[PDB]
């Protein structure tokens, strides 16, 4: 037999994987900078 | 008639500056302001009895990313009193400083109004500024607006100034 071995670990059961992994990468980048830019401004406001 | 208020009594290295702004009234309505400025020359160490009242420059901060709304809600001196989305904000602000040494401050009170221009050209206030601190070295509210926004500049200067009249006439 020709053998297909689908070692994809369940990722074909995710609808719109492009748009799903886009929002998870955006939300971890949009959480990282709001926690950055606040802690940048709160650092300089204590310098003032 | 005339009512006058005193703005700034500050000890300089060249003396003790006194600015008095006297607003002249007429039939209830104000007419013109007289901004006079004096100086007691000498050296004066009376930092207990000095103060300064300044009306700050209106700074227009332009919000373009999404982290920018998160920043000023962390600023405890900002307090928006409405659930209104906003693109750009002008902060028309006034300050009241009190000194403790030559360039340290004994207290700062910074209040002010924040403003939103609607697309229908109506101006509605979004919130307020309430900052108050003791023993500081600068004003945070103005230093935040110094870097994160442009001033609403009305004195627009020409590239090359033109002389009005020339000769000895004057």
């Amino acid at each position: 037999e020709p053998v297909m071995a689908d070692l994809n670990g369940g990722l074909q059961f995710i609808d719109n994987l492009k748009d799903f992994t886009s929002k998870l990468r955006t939300d971890l980048l949009e959480t990282a900078d709001i926690r950055r830019a606040v802690s940048i401004e709160s650092a300089i406001e204590q310098k003032v | 008639s005339t009512k006058a208020e005193i703005k700034a009594v500050l000890n300089q290295p060249s003396g003790k500056l006194v600015e008095v702004v006297g607003t002249i009234y007429r039939e209830g309505k104000p007419v013109m302001e007289v901004t006079s400025q004096f100086l007691y020359r000498g050296e004066y160490n009376d930092y207990c009895n000095t103060f300064q009242k300044v009306t700050e420059t209106p700074v227009q901060v332009a919000f373009k990313s999404a982290k920018d709304l998160a920043v000023l809600r962390s600023k405890e001196w900002f307090h928006l009193e409405k659930d209104v989305q906003f693109d750009v904000l002008t902060f028309r602000c006034e300050s009241t400083y009190k000194f403790k040494s030559a360039n340290v401050y004994s207290s700062i009170k910074t209040t002010g109004q924040v403003l939103l221009e609607l697309p229908t050209k109506e101006v509605i206030q979004v919130g307020s500024v309430d900052y108050e601190a003791g023993t500081s070295y600068g004003n945070p509210v103005t230093d935040y607006l110094s870097r994160n926004g442009k001033t609403i500049e009305e004195s627009v200067i020409f590239e090359n100034a033109i002389p009005l009249s020339s000769g000895e006439e004057l």
